[PDB]
């Protein structure tokens, strides 16, 4: 009922890649439904390190709606934030602007 | 119980061989981290995560479903035979939903 859904689903299956390759498209497209099903499949392979890396990308792109889904994935904020990881959050240039510089 | 969204005992009869990744949970009172992912199509199937109490009767059959029915009747029977401390309804009643 949503050619929107079907295009991006066939662009995912048609991407045919691992999930951390996929998320970096679906966060960019901001479509929360399709990363919740066609990328958060019940058994889709989630290699370590790159879910940490794309959680770092989810924070900096202001994708707060995908932040809470990656909490439900189980990215614990104790294990996620290293010293250098929060240093990367402070030293980034994406998203909106600020007065910090 | 997810739509509960608040504060809860849920007992659960199954066999251990039917549990997905049984080898994940080997360890006695040990806190084995069960990541709540299953295979998309798997023989052994994951116990629902937010259910708490489990039985998991390993009868030596890996996989094979149906090793908890009589034991379900046994538990249900002697808890109904157990005199409830209210003693107004005799033994703790059982409702067959």
């Amino acid at each position: 009922q949503d050619i929107d859904l079907a295009i991006l689903t066939a662009l995912l299956k048609g991407a045919n890649a691992s999930a951390p390759d996929q998320l970096s498209l679906a966060l960019a497209w901001n479509r929360v439904d399709i990363a919740r099903s066609q990328i958060f499949i019940y058994g889709q392979q989630w290699p370590v390190g790159s879910l940490e890396q794309a959680m770092l990308d989810a924070l900096v792109l202001d994708r707060v709606d995908f932040v809470k889904l990656l909490i439900e994935n189980g990215v614990s904020m104790h294990r996620f934030l290293t010293i250098s990881r929060l240093e990367e959050l402070y030293n980034t240039r994406h998203g909106p602007s600020n007065t910090l510089y | 119980l997810k739509d509960h969204a608040s504060k809860i005992c849920t007992i659960g009869i199954a066999p251990w061989g039917i549990v997905e990744n049984q080898e994940d949970l080997i360890g006695r009172d040990v806190v084995r981290p069960y990541q709540t992912m299953s295979n998309p199509m798997s023989k052994l199937t994951v116990l629902n995560s937010m259910h708490s109490h489990f039985i998991l009767a390993d009868n030596g059959t890996t996989g094979k479903y149906g090793a908890e029915v009589k034991l379900r009747r046994q538990l249900e029977k002697h808890i109904s035979l157990q005199k409830i401390n209210t003693r107004i309804g005799q033994g703790v009643p059982v409702v067959a939903l």
